[PDB]
């Protein structure tokens, strides 16, 4: 056996940093989720870890922009994962 | 382009 | 030689999806929300999520237009389930939100902390030492993240 | 010459999740920092990314425990990094 | 084929280290806060940090027993510096703390948000698009994280 | 073990 902390092994994936808005396109979904899935589908197969994937999401969603309100979106993962989380296919 |  | 979370399990684990779209009730009951518009498009997220995680061998478990009440209820169930034969647990929440909270389809507030703390080691031993993933797609305020110029990567 | 969000490229490495204590040993330093450095020194050379390193820290600090109070410590990184952050040696 | 942060820069970048040890005025001036022991050992962290990041080609910049006032001041300086020839910036803070805050050697409180927000893109264009790392070693409350049993990871 |  052994012990690990009560709050270990968590992965919280926020679509936006605190105090800000996240975007949803009626015709194709939210910038975050869509990107998440896109990245997931081409990465997981290759054996990439979730943090790596989430980072790519951060990159991608950063290049996106709502021109109208001249705004952007910054995703923000937080984690207590103690191992690499990978989703084999 | 809509906020959540 | 890096430690990795085991992920072989027959159904891998459940993957909830609280998908909130119709915020009409919330408009009626909560004044400060006299205008939250319906989340047109969620459907596409839900779909994409389902497909994606389904392909990853997860058992999808959708739920629509849940109120705060209903959300807590749904988590309570999975909190109390026995995940012993599961290697992972995932919960996706698509809805409106504000600083640190998630909005229930009825306008009520749910602190994201209240949601994730439902699956600590004590709260749900069947998941102890297993990845518990939460994807939250919602606003966390009414401010616009401003952009800054830089060089190409 | 494109745009990225105001709060992009950040990496916050907390020694403990919110509401809890972190440990410091008068004779050898804090569980967190010591582990951070240890991991950094043997990982960075090998070309490992910071998130990977931070994960190893999470693992290690989890196995530690304050026998006195039977307590434990759970480190919690948060990030808006858009690329892999590596510290070549 | 994954994007990576450039890290060649001659001195790489600065690596502050606010090292708080002597919480004398803390215990003195802050009622609900006496008895908070001096952080015996910090020195070892500071040392280790210095060595480690020095080996990684960073220009260490120690500071000892800084008060909230002093901390803000120090960050203001680096906030206003020109990091154009730097590839990264790192700030380590060793001190006492509580929920979301850092304790100044004088007992005053500094929200971790106030600290990191000092280096956003607007606040410091010289760092735009460059990793800004903050390691904070302190308490975030007086509760003890409880342990839960599991197999051999 | 000494708490911060």
């Amino acid at each position: 056996t052994r012990y690990i902390p009560d709050e270990a092994d968590f992965l919280l994936g926020m679509a936006t940093v605190n105090n800000c808005v996240s975007y949803r396109n009626p015709a194709e979904g939210t910038w975050y989720i869509q990107s998440l899935c896109q990245s997931l589908r081409e990465r997981c197969p290759r054996g990439d870890d979730i943090l790596t994937i989430l980072t790519e999401v951060n990159y991608e969603v950063s290049n996106k922009d709502d021109k109208k309100n001249m705004g952007k979106q910054m995703p923000q993962p937080t984690f207590t994962l103690r191992k690499k989380l990978v989703f084999p296919s | 382009d809509e906020v959540d | 030689l890096d430690k990795v979370y085991q992920m072989k399990s027959k159904p891998r684990g459940y993957c909830l999806i609280i998908n909130n779209h119709n915020f009409a009730k919330a408009r009626e009951k909560v004044p400060k929300l006299h205008s939250i518009r319906d989340r047109n498009g969620t459907h596409l997220d839900a779909g994409a999520l389902t497909t994606t995680f389904e392909e990853l061998h997860f058992e999808i478990k959708p739920h629509h237009d849940c109120t705060v009440e209903q959300i807590y209820e749904i988590l309570k169930i999975y909190q109390l389930m026995d995940h012993s034969n599961m290697d992972c647990f995932i919960c996706c929440i698509l809805s409106h939100g504000d600083k640190g909270i998630i909005y229930g389809t009825d306008g009520q507030e749910a602190p994201i902390y209240e949601l994730t703390s439902q699956f600590t080691g004590l709260k749900c031993p069947s998941l102890a030492g297993k990845p518990k993933v939460f994807f939250i797609q919602a606003c966390q305020g009414d401010n616009y993240q401003k952009g800054i110029p830089v060089e190409t990567d």
